[PDB]
């Protein structure tokens, strides 16, 4: 809708309950990297993301 | 005039259940088979809910 995230209306639904036995204080994110085909008069390595 | 004695209840007299019939598809045969499992010290925490 117009708002990108403050109005909305349902529920989080679970969908099964696991363990980890190891203790966690830190987290941290990825990412992809899509390959971008370059000419080989370029000779350099790129990405587009 | 009016007194009031032992109340009445009636008990049942019936009790049968009706349980699911399929569903999770037998817990234990999946992962574990009939009997079978690791070393003594790999105490896994392995619970099905
Ligand atoms: C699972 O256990 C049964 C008997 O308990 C036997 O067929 C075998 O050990 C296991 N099944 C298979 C397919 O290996």
């Amino acid at each position: 809708l117009v708002r990108d995230l403050p109005q909305g209306f349902s529920a989080l639904e679970p969908l099964v309950d696991l363990p980890i036995g190891i203790n966690i204080t830190r987290f941290q994110t990825l990412l992809a990297l899509h390959r971008s085909y370059l000419t080989p008069g370029d000779s350099s390595s790129g990405w587009t993301a | 005039g009016i007194y009031q004695t032992s109340n009445f209840r009636v008990q049942p007299t019936e009790s049968i259940v009706r349980f699911p019939n399929i569903t999770n598809l037998c817990p234990f045969g999946e992962v574990f088979n009939a009997t079978r499992f690791a070393s003594v010290y790999a105490w896994n925490r392995k619970r099905i809910s």
